[PDB]
């Protein structure tokens, strides 16, 4: 089922890691700055997912951070099938960059813009996410 | 002076 | 009221854990920070924003509020300021399955947000998307 | 042994 499918993709900033899960469906986005792109981070990051939306399967690059045994776990645990946006986001990341000292920051008000952003009765993708889950469950 | 910070 | 949360912290192992629970459905949204600092409130404060449609938190306004940086964020945000039992005793049953606090506490989330005739979960984006 | 680690 499609309201449960995510994208996870990484993208690289100033030296730095940032994880990107896309909502498939709606174009919704979780991003973060990671210390480092290991299955130990990469795990963390997919259990906080979990634990917010009803993920059902994540889609990923298949690389390094994916042979080990933690991401396996993690999803195995929460129920996760492991069967442009990198650039929108580092476009919205450049306009605030400066009004924030961390790259972390500046990423999280990307996030923000990025999901509330009205193109038009036009919704965000904060709302489309929202209303394909309700759909969903009623 | 930024956001996160002074 | 669909935009109005509650932010607390709690503590444990001599970490620090910020909760956000939105009021209408019980839903949390928790992480273990570095120290209660302003500047660490704000960073969750911004994260939550970006997720929910965040207009009002309800703080417990200490010193993590009197400085510059989470007022900083909240007007950035739109953010007007005006369950720990329970996620501890989530937290102690997957603990020994955790290296890390920090994981324990996502996996508490994880179960506290999806026990289940809706869980919080469900509840809050039927909330949502009822007042959209 | 455990879920993020050994
Ligand atoms: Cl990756
Ligand atoms: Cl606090």
């Amino acid at each position: 089922s499609s309201p449960g499918i995510w994208q996870l993709d990484c993208t690289h900033l100033e030296g730095k890691v940032i994880l990107v899960a896309v909502h498939v469906a709606s174009g919704y986005i979780e991003a973060e700055v990671i210390p480092a792109e290991t299955g130990q981070e990469t795990a963390y990051f997919l259990l906080k997912l979990a634990g917010r939306w009803p993920v059902k399967t994540v889609h990923t690059d298949n690389g390094s951070n994916f042979t080990g045994a933690t991401v396996r776990a993690a999803c195995d645990w929460a129920g996760i099938k492991q069967e442009s946006m990198n650039k929108e986001l580092k476009k919205i990341i450049g306009q605030v960059r400066d009004q924030a000292e961390h790259l972390k920051t500046a990423v999280q008000m990307a996030v923000f813009i990025h999901n509330h952003k009205r193109k038009g009765g036009g919704y965000s993708a904060g709302e489309r996410i929202v209303d394909i889950i309700a759909t969903d469950i009623q | 002076p930024k956001i996160d910070n002074g």
